[PDB]
């Protein structure tokens, strides 16, 4: 096209983690992500 | 830490609990 020369990333991937602190407690569940950022979720 | 030298297609390198400040 115009050779201006480009890089690859492999696009933002990770795991998930849960928080939640027991039935007993609570069932709210929140939700964690390791491999990416906020900008891409 | 300068000693030494310094997402990779399905395997990937967990971050510490504890990071190096903490540490």
């Amino acid at each position: 096209q115009t050779l201006e020369i480009l890089d690859i990333t492999p696009c933002s991937f990770g795991g998930v983690s849960v928080i939640t602190p027991g039935t007993n407690t609570s069932n709210q569940v929140a939700v964690l992500y390791q491999g990416v950022n906020c900008t891409e979720v | 830490f300068n000693k030494v030298t310094l997402k990779f297609k399905g395997l990937t390198v967990l971050p510490p609990l504890l990071t190096d400040e903490m540490i």
